[PDB]
């Protein structure tokens, strides 16, 4: 009915960001999930350090 | 005289992050406990190198 | 004071932790909640996924 | 009172 837009979204904020620390927060990150692609990535520490 | 952990971290900053990270530092330093450090917590990623 | 203001309040009720919280440990009989989670060169994948296995493994979060 | 349903038998970035 009424055009209220009730998400009010700046440039400011990184969602992103945010979401990519929340669901390292709240549970395991290594696991992988396929339905969201959730895979977060890495390098090999043998690469990156020699 | 003010290096730690054998690299080049000066004592302040490596207390100051522990101590924002995991209210570690004003009763001696040690390893915290591992769900407190989390993948994108300090100290995992600290990697001192010589 | 009545020492109670100086913690972190958790929601009008200040928070307090437990009464019995004093400590023992010595060689054997006692230990803790948070424990332990613990040829060459071929296959390769598994291997990566393993060593980014190192992260917080369990629970009590 | 909402006991018949019962089955019988905050995180902002830092806070430690």
């Amino acid at each position: 009915a009424s055009q209220l837009n009730a998400v009010v979204d700046l440039q400011d904020r990184n969602t992103e960001l945010s979401y990519q620390l929340l669901l390292d927060s709240i549970g395991d990150r290594t696991r992988y999930f396929s339905m969201w692609n959730q895979a977060v990535d890495s390098y090999d520490p043998d690469v990156r350090i020699i | 005289g003010y290096n730690v952990a054998q690299c080049n971290m000066t004592k302040d900053w490596f207390l100051v992050q522990m101590l924002a990270n995991y209210n570690i530092g004003y009763q001696g330093f040690y390893i915290p406990e591992s769900y407190k450090d989390r993948m994108y917590s300090f100290f995992r990623n600290f990697q001192p190198m010589s | 004071i009545n020492f109670a203001s100086l913690a972190p309040r958790h929601g009008s009720r200040p928070f307090m932790g437990n009464w019995q919280d004093i400590g023992t440990s010595n060689m054997s009989g006692g230990a803790f909640s948070w424990g332990s989670l613990w040829k060459a060169w071929n296959s390769s994948t598994g291997q990566m996924l393993r060593d980014k296995l190192k992260e917080q493994n369990f629970q009590q979060k």
